């Protein structure tokens, strides 16, 4: 709910090249922070290559300039004269980012190989990794096993992930006849085994998934992966979404990450609604336990009129520690709107104490601009009712649709103000946004009233003749996590008796203002104690009506202009949080 | 409440106008003009079903307009999406093999058929590699190009679609680079799926709800165990039925009529589109179930009617339409 929407940094990229189809940030091991955009369409500059596709690092302060990421200025290799070894052309570089500390890897799941034994075209896929200072290729899917019996269809890179040991994780969803790859390799061995000469180089402490029996067969294992431990090792397991597997049921595999040994199994509920086209996995209940996350972006639900209405649908599995899972769906909202095409775990967005988690209905909204659906983490799981709504800000510009939030990437605070923040990418217009976590103000309110109870023959007090009276204190105090101004401004409006409506006439009315109103600007302090300030209210001849209680309102609002930062981010309140609160007084009614 | 006049509709009544439970009759007549496309895939693996349908639907004609007063026949073919990874992209890639290609309308439904035995035998065999054929993208085509195809607005209107493996995914397309779902408009510009390579396959949402509208009623006839496969999908999308090409084959034209003697032997309802509705079924024989689920083995004869109970929460139009027909009821603090 504490997403800044007015105000999000904007970032563009060639028209037609996609910029926008994967996020990511780029952060350093105590230096500037960046993000990492892939346009897979984008024309390049390495010879004879058309549309070669590039990843852009985009500045974080000043102006939003995004430069490429060279990572091979080379064109085709030949293996013999007049026998090209590759095909860059249309490989779709950039489809697919991840970055690490200092560690990018971005990868072509297009790109094609002629073979060393026929000249052929295979679509291998392959990758490139840049630490530091050096950048290597990592094509665990070109080797001798080729052609679709083997890793020739392979598409490695079509999904990648890191794990917290520097370890890539990499989905090939077309070997073995479709019926998809993992691939799991240390950094340091990409690393330290790369040759520029060698074309299928051979990792040692390499785990990749075995070929199966044909009943597998166009299953698509490597569709999408993620990482989380789900044995208790401490390793990062991995997942993977196998959306065509259990006949076009989808499903969702669950590996060791220690020996690639199956842990779980997912299996989907509706033909064809692609279960397991997006995954995620994150702690959702602050259980220490991580929570898996599955798409189904063609999901049809059934609801009062019987007609199915297809809307997507994501389930939501939290892990326990006997092993098994508890699992609760989540159906979309908008037809046809894909609901789940993205998932992104965002952090403690509201920093509340509970991971928070993003959905994507790419195509759902006004005009199909797509949208984002921010959901918070609570001690009982993943509350289902979304606290803040994203939309698209541009239309179809050619052909494909915006597609805002068919790619996005969070958990990562580029400003620095303790928060969270998020990258949402839109290919078919060539954008990417990012919407920075405003912070959460949580206040506390007190109004008390003394004597409740009033006496109209008590005239206590003398107007500046006399009068009943009685005494109305308001405090206010105010704190909250991250980065924030010292000093908080809240104006306070009270008003006196508000059953009775301004066409009704009113009784209770205060002394030095003779006015039902009162407003005032309020400077608390951040994280003090509650600062309070009280006056006195007055009260037959002018009423009849006395049986109507007499409620004393007030509301509060800070103000948002003076508490911003230097960036211009406003703070914002809690959400669940009431703007207002009210005490009542009454008046002694004859009695004795 | 109030009905309107002049009928004109086989759902009794076509119009009403309630403001906040009545019965509306459905009743199908006997003598049904048909409509019939065979939309085929024309990969390898069906050599021998191609082979065998060169002179079986001049045949089959002879029972359908014994059914049916008016018979039309139309036909194409289709393959996969002609791009990488699904198939070979070597500028050549063994037996008398035709090019691949998204979909081919060959033949608009005519009564003269002997042009329909002309065009199959004519037709030849593609190839592709991955073993999934896209048919969901020349249904969606020989659906809503209603005019291209010639679908008549008054004949039931039969779209049989014949292959061996189970049919490609929207998502599936993604692979191929290709990210931008389908529109669900026609675009064959001479007879050519030209969209093939740019968008992806329809959703069955998207299917669904075109077949619906343009009001087809879709035969799966498959022959590997890929029949479960298309048998376990007709819960969603109405209106239509999966037969099984048994391996020797031969079995199309008895196949066809035995499917559609089950669509004139079932009329269920469907309402599209803040406003709850229940349904009850009233079927020849003594039977009480959901609209949703429409009685069957239904006599063309035999009234059938449903009751629909409106119930408003909070202070347009709706529609309810009996699957497989073409005229339909429009319903109006
Ligand atoms: C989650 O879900 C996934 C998939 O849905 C599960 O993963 C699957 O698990 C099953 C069971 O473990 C796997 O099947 C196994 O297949 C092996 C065969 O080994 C293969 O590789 C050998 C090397 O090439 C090869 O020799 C084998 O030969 C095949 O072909 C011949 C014909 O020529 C045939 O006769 C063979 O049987 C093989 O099919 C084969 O290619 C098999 O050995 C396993 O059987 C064990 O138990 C049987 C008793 O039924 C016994 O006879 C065997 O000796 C062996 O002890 C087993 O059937 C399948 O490959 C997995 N698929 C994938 C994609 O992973 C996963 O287990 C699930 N996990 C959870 C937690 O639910
Ligand atoms: C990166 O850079 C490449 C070029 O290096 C661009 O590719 C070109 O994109 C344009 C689109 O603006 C293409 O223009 C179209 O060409 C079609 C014919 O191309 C075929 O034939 C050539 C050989 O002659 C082949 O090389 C090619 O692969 C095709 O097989 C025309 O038929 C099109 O006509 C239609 O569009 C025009 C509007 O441009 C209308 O006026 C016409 O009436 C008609 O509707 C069209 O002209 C061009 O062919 C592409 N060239 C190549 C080599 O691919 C990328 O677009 C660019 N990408 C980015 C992101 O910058
Ligand atoms: C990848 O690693 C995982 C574990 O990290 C591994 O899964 C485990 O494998 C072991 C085998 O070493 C399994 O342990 C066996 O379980 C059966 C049934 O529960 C027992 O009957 C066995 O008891 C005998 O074997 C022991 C072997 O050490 C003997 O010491 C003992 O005296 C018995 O004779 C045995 O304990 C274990 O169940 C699984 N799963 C788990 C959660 O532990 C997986 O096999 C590895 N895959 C690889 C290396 O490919
Ligand atoms: C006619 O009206 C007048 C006032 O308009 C009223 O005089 C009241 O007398 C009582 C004593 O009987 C006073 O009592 C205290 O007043 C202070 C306000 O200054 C309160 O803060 C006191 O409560 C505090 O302490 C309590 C501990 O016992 C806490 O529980 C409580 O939360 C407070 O912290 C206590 O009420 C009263 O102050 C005055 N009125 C005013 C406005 O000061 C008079 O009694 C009325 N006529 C008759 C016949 O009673
Ligand atoms: C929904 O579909 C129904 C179909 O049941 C449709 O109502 C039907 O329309 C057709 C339109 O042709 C009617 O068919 C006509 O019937 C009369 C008498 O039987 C014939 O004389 C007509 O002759 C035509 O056909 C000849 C050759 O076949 C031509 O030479 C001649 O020129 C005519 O074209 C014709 O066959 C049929 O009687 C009605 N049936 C009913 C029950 O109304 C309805 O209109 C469709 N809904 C909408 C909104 O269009
Ligand atoms: C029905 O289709 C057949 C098939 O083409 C037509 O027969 C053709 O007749 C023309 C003369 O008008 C010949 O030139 C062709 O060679 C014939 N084709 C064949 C395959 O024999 C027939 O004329 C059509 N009938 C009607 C009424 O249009
Ligand atoms: C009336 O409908 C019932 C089912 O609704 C039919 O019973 C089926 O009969 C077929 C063969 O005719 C079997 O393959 C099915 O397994 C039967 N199903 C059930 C539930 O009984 C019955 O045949 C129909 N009547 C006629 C005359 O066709
Ligand atoms: C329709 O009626 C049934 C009882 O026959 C009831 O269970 C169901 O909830 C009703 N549906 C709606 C949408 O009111
Ligand atoms: C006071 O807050 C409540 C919600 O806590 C809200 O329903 C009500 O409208 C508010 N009153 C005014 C006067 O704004
Ligand atoms: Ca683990
Ligand atoms: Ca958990
Ligand atoms: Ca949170
Ligand atoms: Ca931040
Ligand atoms: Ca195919
Ligand atoms: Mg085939």
């Amino acid at each position: 709910f504490n997403l800044d929407v007015d105000s999000p940094a904007e970032y563009s990229g060639p028209e037609g090249s996609y910029f926008g189809f994967a996020v990511d940030f780029f952060v350093p091991s105590s230096s500037r922070m960046f993000l990492l955009v892939g346009a897979p369409k984008a024309n390049t500059t390495q010879p004879g290559i058309v549309e070669g596709g590039q990843v852009l690092k985009c500045d974080w302060s000043s102006t939003r300039r995004c430069q490429p990421i060279e990572f091979d200025a080379t064109g085709n290799r030949d293996y013999a004269k007049d026998d090209p070894l590759e095909f860059k052309s249309h490989q779709w570089f950039g489809a697919s980012v991840r970055s690490k500390q200092d560690k990018i890897l971005a990868c072509a799941p297009l790109y094609h190989w002629r073979t060393e034994m026929k000249q052929e075209r295979e679509p291998v896929g392959t990758c490139f990794l840049q630490d530091g200072t050096k950048t290597v290729e990592y094509a665990p899917c070109r080797s001798q096993d080729i052609d679709a019996d083997g890793q020739g269809f392979c598409q490695g890179g079509f999904s990648i992930d890191f794990t917290k040991a520097d370890r890539v994780l990499l989905g090939g969803p077309g070997s073995f006849y479709w019926q998809g790859q993992l691939i799991s390799d240390q950094v340091a061995e990409i690393v330290s085994k790369y040759d520029p000469n060698v074309y299928s180089i051979k990792y040692n402490n390499q785990l990749a998934t075995r070929t199966a029996q044909a009943i597998f067969d166009d299953s698509y294992l490597g569709y999408s992966v993620a990482v989380g431990d789900f044995n208790g090792d401490g390793i990062d397991d991995f997942v993977s979404g196998v959306p065509r597997a259990a006949r076009t049921l989808g499903m969702v595999y669950i590996y060791d990450g220690k020996n690639m040994s199956s842990l779980y199994n997912f299996t989907g509920e509706q033909m064809a609604a692609y279960f397991g086209f997006s995954v995620a996995a994150t702690d959702i209940n602050g259980d220490d336990y991580a929570d898996v996350f599955i798409g189904a972006p063609l999901f049809m639900d059934r609801g009062s009129d019987g007609k199915l209405q297809e809307v997507g649908q994501v389930s939501v599995s939290l892990q326990r520690a006997s092993g098994d899972f508890q699992t609760t769906k989540l159906n979309g909202f908008e037809v046809f709107a894909r609901f789940g095409s993205a998932i992104a775990p965002l952090g403690d967005l509201d920093q509340d104490g509970f991971n928070d988690i993003a959905i994507a209905a790419p195509y759902g909204g006004e005009d199909k601009k797509g949208i984002v659906y921010i959901f918070n983490g609570r001690s009982t799981g993943l509350n289902a009712v979304p606290s803040q709504i994203l939309e698209g800000q541009w239309a179809a510009r050619s052909g494909c649709p915006p597609s805002f939030g068919y790619s996005m990437k969070g958990a990562t605070d580029i400003d620095k103000n303790g928060y969270p923040d998020l990258i949402v990418g839109a290919f078919g217009v060539d954008r990417a946004i990012l919407y920075r976590a405003r912070p959460v103000i949580t206040v506390n309110a007190g109004l008390e009233v003394y004597p409740s109870i009033l006496n109209q023959d008590n005239k206590t007090c003398s107007l500046p003749l006399k009068v009943s009276c009685f005494n109305v204190r308001f405090c206010l105090k105010a704190d909250g996590k991250g980065v924030l101004p010292r000093k908080l401004n809240f104006q306070v409006e009270l008003l006196l008796d508000k059953l009775k409506q301004k066409g009704a006439i009113r009784r209770a009315l205060f002394l030095y203002s003779r006015s039902p109103s009162h407003s005032k600007n309020m400077t608390i302090s951040r994280g003090g104690l509650m600062q309070c300030e009280e006056l006195i209210a007055y009260l037959e001849s002018e009423f009849r009506d006395k049986l109507t209680p007499i409620t004393i309102f007030m509301e509060y609002r800070l103000d948002y202009r003076t508490a911003a930062d230097t960036t211009g981010l406003q703070p914002i309140l809690n959400q669940f949080t009431p703007a207002n609160i009210s005490r009542q007084a009454h008046i002694l009614l004859t009695g004795g | 409440i109030p009905t309107e006049n002049e009928i004109n509709t086989q759902v009794t009544p076509g119009e009403v106008s309630i403001q906040l439970n009545f019965m509306l009759k459905v009743h199908p007549l006997k003598k049904y003009p048909v409509d019939l496309y065979y939309l085929v895939d024309v990969s390898a693996s069906m050599h021998n079903n191609i082979e065998k349908l060169n002179s079986v639907g001049n045949d089959l004609s002879r029972k359908m307009a014994f059914f049916s007063r008016d018979f039309r026949l139309g036909f194409g073919s289709y393959v996969d999406k002609t791009v990488s990874p699904y198939i070979s992209i070597h500028p050549e890639r063994n037996l008398d093999c035709m090019p691949p290609h998204g979909y081919i309308h060959v033949l608009s439904l005519t009564e003269n058929i002997t042009e329909f035995e002309k065009a199959v035998h004519r037709q030849k065999i593609s190839g592709n590699i991955d073993t999934p054929e896209g048919g969901f993208d020349a249904m969606l085509q020989a659906a809503v190009c209603e005019s291209h195809i010639g679908w008549r607005k008054e004949a039931k209107r039969l779209l049989l679609v014949m292959t061996d493996q189970t049919s490609h995914l929207a998502l599936d397309s993604k692979l191929a680079g290709i990210v931008c779902p389908n529109d669900g408009n026609c675009h064959l510009k001479n007879n050519v799926y030209v969209k093939s390579t740019t968008m992806e396959h329809p959703s069955l949402g998207q299917l669904s709800e075109k077949l619906i509208d343009n009001n087809i009623n879709v035969i799966f006839a498959v022959q590997g165990k890929q029949f479960h496969w298309y048998k376990d999908l007709l819960p969603l999308l109405p209106g239509t039925i999966a037969g099984e090409i048994e391996s020797k084959a031969a079995n199309l034209n008895n196949l066809v009529v035995e499917a559609y003697q089950k669509l004139i032997s079932e009329v269920k309802v469907q309402v599209e589109n803040g406003i709850y509705f229940n349904i009850t079924a009233i079927c020849p024989d003594g039977s009480r179930k959901p609209g949703m689920e429409g009685c069957r083995n239904v006599t063309s004869n035999d009234e059938v009617l449903f009751n629909v109970t409106v119930t408003m929460k909070k202070c347009n139009y709706a529609i309810i339409k009996p699957i497989g027909f073409n005229e339909t009821a429009k319903i109006h603090c």
